[PDB]
């Protein structure tokens, strides 16, 4: 063969990976915390964009901080052999380092630890995708024009 | 032989750290809103980094908060992108 430089993933796996999107739009009345309204919008749209990406989308609407770790580590535990990547999108209420089940919060790194490249076998050396779309504090950018 | 095992990971935070992560009630969050518009539109053209950082232009520039309430009236947003990536990212082949 030529030169072999490697300097991208390689992304032509039989499948693009799988794309998990944790849709929490409801919270318990003790939580203290309202629903997130256009949320909806935000899921179905990643679905579609995903899914024009080859991605196998699993939408995954309200769970609780307790399903969103068995999720986690159930999919974790999954054979993503013949998978290039992993994508990850959690919608929700949030605070630099934890997001919020529909009960609970729940740590990033808690959940994101299911994928270690010494946990998650499969897909070490793969790349694994995390969006977040909640707060990381309650600090304002009033900005600057 | 062996590698972090944080390496080869991505996180794409809406916002700085510390601040609030703006949503509109009808159209969807800035952050998603923006990161789909780039992603169709380029997904097929840039490496992911260069994708993330016009979306990261998306949200800085076009969006910015109305509200009955001063304290949380016209804001803006700047999303984060972290990456502990070892390549490359492109979706295509
Ligand atoms: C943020 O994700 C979080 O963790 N918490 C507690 C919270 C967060 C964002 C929002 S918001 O997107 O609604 N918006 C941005 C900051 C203040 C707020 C203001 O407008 C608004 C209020 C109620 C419903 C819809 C929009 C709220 C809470």
């Amino acid at each position: 063969s030529g030169i072999s430089l490697d300097n991208s993933y390689k992304m032509d796996y039989p499948e693009m990976g799988l794309c998990i999107i944790i849709n929490n739009k409801n919270f318990h009345k003790s939580t203290g915390m309202t629903s997130r309204s256009g949320t909806d919008v935000d899921a179905a749209n990643l679905r579609e964009t995903f899914r024009n990406l080859k991605y196998e989308v699993r939408n995954k609407n309200d769970l609780t901080r307790e399903e969103i770790v068995e999720l986690m580590r159930d999919v974790s535990k999954e054979d993503h052999s013949k998978r290039s990547s992993f994508v990850c999108v959690l919608l929700s209420h949030g605070e630099e380092g934890i997001i919020f089940g529909t009960n609970g919060p729940v740590d990033l790194k808690k959940i994101t630890n299911f994928f270690r490249g010494d946990r998650c076998r499969s897909l070490t050396g793969k790349p694994k995708l995390f969006i977040i779309q909640a707060c990381r504090g309650t600090e304002l950018d009033c900005g600057i024009e | 032989h062996k590698i972090p095992v944080d390496a080869d990971f991505l996180y794409a935070y809406s916002t700085a750290p510390g601040y609030y992560s703006w949503r509109n009630s009808k159209d969807g969050s800035w952050f998603i809103q923006s990161l789909c518009a780039m992603l169709k539109q380029y997904a097929d053209k840039l490496e992911f980094m260069h994708i993330l950082t016009r979306v990261n232009r998306k949200v800085a520039t076009e969006f910015e908060s109305f509200s009955f309430d001063a304290t949380f009236h016209a804001k803006k947003q700047i999303p984060c992108i972290v990456s502990m990536l070892t390549k490359e990212l492109y979706f295509y082949h």
